[PDB]
């Protein structure tokens, strides 16, 4: 998720909302990466077990995809500092930030 | 804990209420029953954490074909999907054959949403199935004559 | 237009003795026209088989 | 007509898909075609993989209420059993707590 | 949930009351037997919501000839019906065709 | 169609169907009378707890 | 005390009848191999088997089923074959040159 | 602990019949727009209009 | 009417939001539109996304 | 509308929905009852401590 300092923290609470301008953001109102926008005529979004979002409009015969949420793991969990609103943040002794594919 | 029981009732409360809904569709034309599928949670543990839904599954079998007499009802055998339109254009399938002559002379269902299927174009009218379907109409439309061509 | 088919015949097991009367007992071949899917099962000893 | 002469109006199309269980149901006993469901695939009735239609005859429901009346109640009594095991694990809370 | 097992009973009890209503009129000239004709009301979840009455269905097939002897009542055979005016001048239509 | 004169059509009220329709109704009903006391005998042991 | 495991109790469970086509239980011992998306392999007992978009035969959860696939003409069963995903396909099935009468 | 927020469940509930002419029930997403005496806007799911 | 003939008398007009849950909730069954939501998108029945 | 002369217009209250009503609003009753209780056992706790 994007911090409004531009800095990443990363959560694993998964209760995400949408905004006034049709983003993907976490119940704290922080804006979860990737940039995943859901528009505003959309019927119901589908969340597969990798992660690629979808959405379905009306009138159109295929689902659209509107984005790829991804999984960060880190190579030491414990090292990771909390900063509330169910958020962590990397340290030195936390890794480096892995980004892979929910399945991979 | 709490969650394995908390899993369970709600499970056992989404059966019950798929039998509900079966029960009380006991008697509605193009119904297929549905049954509720569930799934283990482990997690780590080997303690079992709990039970979801992994979804609800229609029993796709055909009912009793039962004779009425009008001459709108029409009751698809073995495989097969009636397609209809609403007024947005959504494409919509459905297996119910109570059809109804409406004030505009289309075929529509109970429902209203307009039976389609593939026209007749030329003279003589033949179905060209090389079209996309669109919605059945009867007109009242006097036919016209045709001065003779061949005896 | 199309090839014409060449496939050897054979009258074998065929017999010749005082019957009712000249009778064809049995004829099979092994090709057959195209055909569409029209159902599929799963047999009792696990085979897939489409009819 | 009265002129003793038919015409042809339309043919009734039938649609099959890959899977039928993963059409969605909207209500008024009507599906909806969604990906799970793959695409549809027109045809007329007699052809293919599609069967003939009757003509002056409905087609009932599959519900078979003998078997739904069983089922109800094997369901109940799941769902009591369960309700045995939340308040199970009420009473140990309770243990624990009243130390 | 209550609401599919309510609704399922609503819905029995109004095709028994058809029913009945359908055999109260079993000797009424120019009466047309109902149906209910019922549908589901699946909303967004799978669960089956429950069932709906989609309306009740009139069944104009022609009933049997009787004769009667009198020269004031006439029976209409295939379609048609027959066309009276109220006090008021609404137009309305029956099959019934006992006159005086 | 035509006029027949000195006639009056009856209605199209089979009894046969109407009772055996009825006789289903019925059947119809009390099941769903038993799903009723079902879902009373669920929120019972709820809230019993 | 120390919890020694979890031991599981493999006897067979009633074979309760529902007339769906690919729906099969198996009896006595042995178990359902499935592959995952990502191509890691499990095993289940559970017989819930729906054809998907793709015309091949997965469970609830989306995992194919596998099994020995069909090779030649006509296909025969390629037991020295590794296990492969099962798909039914709805392709024109072309016509055969008559050989042997 | 803090509250994080009180967040709703919009999924669309059972639609029962009544009988009343003036009554309205909404399929699938929609608000019904209302307005008070002094102009300010309002939305609601409850369709018992007299 | 009484002359058989029938009079428009208005559309219902239905109410979206970027963020159904970000309404407010006035009470009443009522809710009233704020910034977490958005702005109402107007539509009729039946049609696009209502 | 009209005046029918010799007969009367009974009420319109069906006795099956009624008490269909009435048990469910029974049950509402008593889960409202159970959350009072619930509200009961805290404030023990509490004053008890």
């Amino acid at each position: 998720v994007m911090l409004p300092d531009g800095t990443s923290a990363y959560t694993r609470d998964g209760s995400f909302q949408v905004d006034q301008n049709g983003q993907l953001v976490t119940a704290g109102g922080f804006q979860v990466q990737p940039a995943i926008t859901i528009p505003a005529n959309a019927l119901s979004i589908t969340i597969g077990r990798d992660g690629v979002v979808s959405v379905t409009q009306q009138g159109q015969a295929a689902p659209v995809q509107v984005g790829q949420l991804n999984l960060t793991t880190f190579m030491n969990d414990t090292g990771l500092e909390s900063i509330g609103e169910n958020l962590y943040i990397e340290t030195q002794s936390s890794g480096a930030p892995n980004e892979s594919t929910p399945g991979l | 804990s709490f969650s394995q029981a908390v899993s369970g009732l709600n499970a056992a409360a989404t059966n019950l209420d798929v039998i509900g809904n079966n029960i009380a569709n006991s008697a509605t034309y193009g119904f297929k029953s549905g049954t509720a599928s569930f799934a283990d949670m482990f997690a780590g543990s080997k303690v079992g954490l709990g039970v979801k839904v992994a979804g609800i599954t229609q029993d796709f079998t055909d009912g009793t074909t039962t004779n009425t007499g009008r001459g709108l009802d029409v009751a698809i055998s073995q495989n097969g999907f009636f397609r209809l339109v609403d007024s947005n254009g959504s494409v919509f399938y459905s297996r119910n054959g109570q059809f109804k002559l409406d004030e505009n002379r289309n075929l529509v269902n109970m429902q209203g949403m307009q039976l389609t299927g593939y026209p007749a174009t030329g003279t003589p009218p033949t179905i060209q199935q090389g079209a996309n379907p669109a919605p059945i109409t009867i007109p009242n439309t006097l036919m016209a004559a045709k001065s003779t061509t061949t005896a | 237009g199309a090839t014409a088919a060449t496939f050897s015949l054979s009258f074998l097991n065929s017999m010749q003795q005082n019957t009712g009367a000249n009778n064809i007992v049995a004829t099979n071949q092994n090709g057959y026209k195209p055909g569409d899917l029209v159902s599929y099962q799963i047999n009792n000893d696990g085979t897939v088989v489409g009819n | 007509y009265s002129n003793e002469q038919e015409q042809v109006l339309g043919q009734i199309v039938l649609a099959n898909f890959a899977n039928n269980e993963g059409l969605a149901s909207q209500g008024d006993n009507v599906w909806a075609a969604t990906q799970a469901s793959g695409v549809a695939l027109l045809g007329t009735a007699g052809s293919g993989n599609f069967g003939k239609l009757t003509n002056g005859a409905l087609e009932a429901s599959n519900v078979d209420l003998s078997k739904e009346l069983v089922n109800m109640i094997v369901a109940q009594r799941n769902y009591q059993s369960n309700a045995q095991t939340i308040k199970t694990q009420d009473q140990i809370l309770n243990t624990l707590v009243n130390l």
